[PDB]
């Protein structure tokens, strides 16, 4: 399932902002 | 349809603008000092510094103090964004925005002292529970709709909507924090900033953009709340960006047909078809079928019982936040970057 794919991914923690 | 309700909103926003402009043109500066505060615990971090729970010694009130290291802000080229953040935050006043109580600076750091919001980040509660029901997600989404109605009326773009930046108060309502990328601009702006999962296609394609980016992000937020995962995810930012520009979204099987219809209109790649950016403005969103049971005025007045109220065991309680490593606050004997932060 898509949710199972998400929780095993590298981005489930707090996400930082990007910038120039 | 224009009616009495729409006229009352217009009058409220006209008076709010007058109030904002008086503070915008004459910003408050240097309204406290570090040694008026006892530092208790770190509640959160970022790239410029940290946020600490503090106690104001003279009143005994608790506050959240954001600390920014001036040299780190210069190194990362965030001088102008930091000036925007403070000047905007001291001027706004709305029930779902965190209140800035004091600001000051010293030889090394910039400090912003805000109201302490004890319920924790929506992010934490969402990852734990998995997903919110449609009625639960709609309650929170309504608060953000009214917030963006207010902010955009003052010529502000917010640019960093995500569950990490929304805190839950004692009554179960939302407070928006982090105004690090907020800007007051008439016309288009061009900076590449925000969070990869939430970026609108016009930002990625370097096209010049306006307030419509905030309405895209609201589409991303609603999806994530109702699904438990964002519509565009991958392990690497560049793979995320590819998905965003393609204009292909898949909805979970359990999304109602009305939610799907709202999200197709918020997640519109083409600017001139995107809800929030058409002739009827915000009213295309407020009048959509998904929001038919929402009493907008009752949400504003905070008279709706929240679906979730976080557990709070007395003032000063931090159990709804994670633990972090405690660092000493260093204050140099020489003044750093004085000219750059003159107006702060
Ligand atoms: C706990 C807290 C509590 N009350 C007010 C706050 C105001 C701003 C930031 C925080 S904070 O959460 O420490 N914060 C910044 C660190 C990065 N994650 C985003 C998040 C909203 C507050
Ligand atoms: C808001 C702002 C506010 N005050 C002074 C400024 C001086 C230069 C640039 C800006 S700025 O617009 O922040 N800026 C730089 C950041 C990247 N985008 C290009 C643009 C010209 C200022």
């Amino acid at each position: 399932t898509t949710y199972a794919d998400f929780i095993a991914s590298g981005r489930t923690g707090r996400r930082n902002a990007i910038h120039d | 349809k224009k009616g009495s309700e729409q006229e009352s909103v217009k009058e409220f926003l006209a008076k709010a603008k007058e109030d904002f402009l008086k503070k915008w043109e004459n910003p408050a500066q240097n309204t406290a000092h570090l040694d008026q505060f006892e530092r208790i615990k770190t509640l959160g971090t970022g790239s410029f510094g940290r946020v600490m729970l503090v106690k104001h010694m003279e009143t005994g009130n608790h506050y959240a103090m954001k600390i920014l290291d001036k040299q780190k802000v210069v190194k990362l080229k965030q001088i102008e964004h930091t000036l925007n953040e403070k000047r905007i935050l001291q001027a706004v006043n709305f029930p779902f925005l965190v209140k800035l109580e004091f600001s000051f600076k010293d030889n090394s750091n910039l400090y912003m002292v805000m109201e302490y919001v004890p319920g924790g980040e929506m992010f934490s509660h969402l990852r734990r529970i998995g997903r919110f029901s449609e009625p639960h997600a709609r309650f929170y989404a309504a608060q953000i709709v009214l917030t963006f109605e207010y902010l955009h009326s003052l010529d502000l773009i917010y640019r960093d909507l995500k569950p990490e930046n929304l805190l839950i108060d004692q009554q179960g309502y939302i407070q928006v924090t982090d105004f690090g990328f907020a800007k007051r601009v008439k016309g288009r702006t061009w900076t590449l900033c925000g969070t990869p999962e939430y970026l609108a296609p016009e930002i990625i394609l370097s096209k010049g953009y306006n307030k419509a980016v905030d309405w895209w992000a609201l589409g991303v937020l609603i999806y994530e709340m109702a699904a438990g995962y964002p519509p565009f995810f991958a392990d690497q930012p560049i793979q995320i960006y590819e998905k965003i520009v393609s204009g292909k979204v898949r909805f979970p099987s359990h999304f109602s047909s009305d939610l799907k219809d709202l999200l197709r209109n918020l997640l519109q790649v083409d600017l001139t078809k995107r809800f929030g950016n058409l002739k009827n403005g915000v009213n295309d969103i407020k009048n959509h079928k998904w929001f038919a049971t929402t009493d907008w005025i009752a949400i504003y007045q905070r008279k709706v019982e929240a679906p979730f109220i976080p557990k709070f065991k007395g003032p000063g309680d931090t159990s709804n936040f994670d633990d972090y490593e405690e660092e000493e606050i260093r204050v140099s004997i020489n003044e750093k970057c004085g000219k750059e932060f003159s107006e702060f």
